[PDB]
């Protein structure tokens, strides 16, 4: 892999991660705000 | 903290879009992805817009500065927008993961890795003229519940996606070496 | 602001229809006096949730407090037809709008 | 779109589908003349949810009201299977989407 | 994938093993022919939660609901030990996966 | 800072109000001796969350657990009417600040 | 790591205190076999969660639910209290950290 594929790479990984924390935050304070 | 960034795209487009989104990707923030992400590109990618190229959409500490950016690269516009965003950690110290290499250091940018979303913009001021028309707008869909008490990203996680080109001096020296991506190192 | 079909069920009742209000404080109270579940907006305005010990309002009673939860962590607004009957007022229907 | 699945169970029924509805609204109201659960949609539709105090019944309904608040609060689409015959229909079942 | 724990337990029983299951809609059916809950998989599988109105078991079959819930909102993977017995097969054993 | 209401709520009391506290853990005790519901503060304070097993108390301190868990997931403060007679102290009101 | 507090509640027993613990699986089994409530550690460890039918643990032990849920979701960190009698090894305290 170039220099510049590398960082790309690890950028959208990084990026994935980002968005996934964000979903999985708002889902616990939905099940946390709809659970009896 | 809250960052600031003075954008030409209205409320409605941001909504539309899923938050602010770089220039490179064409679909909602949670659909898509820039097709290249490279943080020193961005920062010396100068067009209708301030810069949000490369995968990063930059943001400023002060809504003054963010102002003066705006009077510069948007300066041209009867009408732009300047959007209060919260601290997270897709936001990334420009001059402190760049180091003496930042091309922009009065900027103080905080690059946003992938965009904003629009549950981190916390509201804007509409511009008209270069004179900030009245108070600020609170965006309906912020989520305080989310970023509450979060802040940018440590410099530690900048460093190992920098992205200078190959063989630049940087990724023979400390901090960058010993955070450089293998196909990078000389 | 309230739905129309919200609006008008308020309106065939003696409470106060109150729009758009951003809830900031969640209360859950046990002492003596004061026992019960209540919400503060942003302006200071304060409401008692209503509790109901059988079915079916304690189902709707139920929703109200998740509600109330709910609105106060994400800030999304809501619209109560409150009874100024008590003080604090009393919550008789709410409404969480996106 | 609603899975096959769903389409088919409720076009066994007399209620019809209606799909992709975005809930903005989430109502909870104890006034004895409109004492229920209610969701509106983004352009105005009300429906009401089912409840039901025995087993098995009483745990759908109360995962109906969660599918239907998580829908507020997330701006998910669902597809529903409401019956005509009340006013507001009622919602029979319920399918969030991702 | 599935935790060793969780593959060694399903493929103790006569259920077959799920993995890396993509859950896109979540469903509640009161409608008398289709009555429960079921999930459905962004391939077209369709499974039915277990329920059961005793204890311990009715913890299990709560707490069943509720990682469907998660998966189907966060788009979190789950692997399932589902019954072929059925049709739609019904999940006895359920693993959400971070 | 604690709204008035909650103030002079708490002030009505013995106990004594704790504002604007930052939780930071939260535990669950079975533990035959310390059994019960905690959270440690930012300044390693410790409360006690009071339990109940009668209606209506049952579901104040159901709503107490719900908002010092909310705390813990979301550095919300949250302000204190607790009780000095014991250690760790035990919280009688609990206000959830946004 | 955990707070003093937890700590020497852990020591005047019997179970094994085990700090910053990372969960990254949440298991619900209702299978004859394996009936019960289990975590799993990103290091491959695996624990189950006590159960009580009676109150107050009935309480507790739902806290517990939560509590490994919410870790499970937001990658946080969380020190047990469990019995090495049992296997799999039985959580008898947990804390959740900020």
């Amino acid at each position: 892999t170039t220099c510049a594929s590398l960082t790309n790479k690890l950028s959208q990984h990084d990026l994935a991660d980002f968005k996934k924390y964000i979903k999985r935050k708002f889902t616990l304070m939905t099940l946390l705000s709809i659970n009896n | 903290n809250d960052y600031f960034r003075a954008d030409s795209r209205t409320p409605d487009e941001v909504r539309r879009s899923g938050g602010l989104i770089p220039r490179g990707q064409d679909e909602a923030y949670e659909r898509g992805t820039p097709i290249n992400i490279n943080l020193y590109d961005h920062a010396r990618g100068t067009t209708g817009n301030t810069r949000y190229n490369d995968g990063y959409v930059s943001t400023t500490t002060t809504l003054r500065q963010a102002h003066l950016l705006g009077q510069n690269m948007l300066g041209g516009y009867n009408e732009y927008y300047i959007y209060v965003v919260a601290a997270a950690p897709n936001l990334f110290d420009v001059n402190g993961v760049l180091g003496r290499y930042s091309p922009y250091p009065s900027e103080n940018e905080y690059a946003a890795l992938g965009g904003i979303p629009l549950s981190q913009i916390i509201g804007w001021y509409r511009v008209s003229f270069g004179a900030i028309e009245g108070g600020m707008h609170r965006n309906r869909d912020y989520r305080r519940d989310l970023f509450r008490g979060l802040s940018a990203a440590p410099n530690e996680d900048g460093y190992r996606i920098a992205g200078f080109p190959d063989g630049f001096p940087a990724w023979e020296e400390v901090p960058w070496r010993e955070f450089a991506p293998n196909s990078c190192l000389p | 602001g309230a739905s129309q079909f919200f609006k008008d069920n308020c309106n065939r009742t003696t409470a106060s229809l109150v729009e758009g209000v951003e809830l900031t404080k969640y209360i859950s109270d046990i002492n003596n006096n004061t026992d019960g579940m209540y919400v503060v907006s942003s302006t200071g305005g304060v409401w008692r949730i209503s509790r109901a010990k059988d079915y079916p309002d304690n189902v709707m009673t139920a929703e109200m407090r998740k509600i109330a939860m709910a609105a106060v962590l994400s800030g999304m607004r809501v619209n109560m037809c409150a009874s100024p009957a008590s003080s604090p007022n009393v919550i008789w229907a709410i409404e969480l709008e996106a």
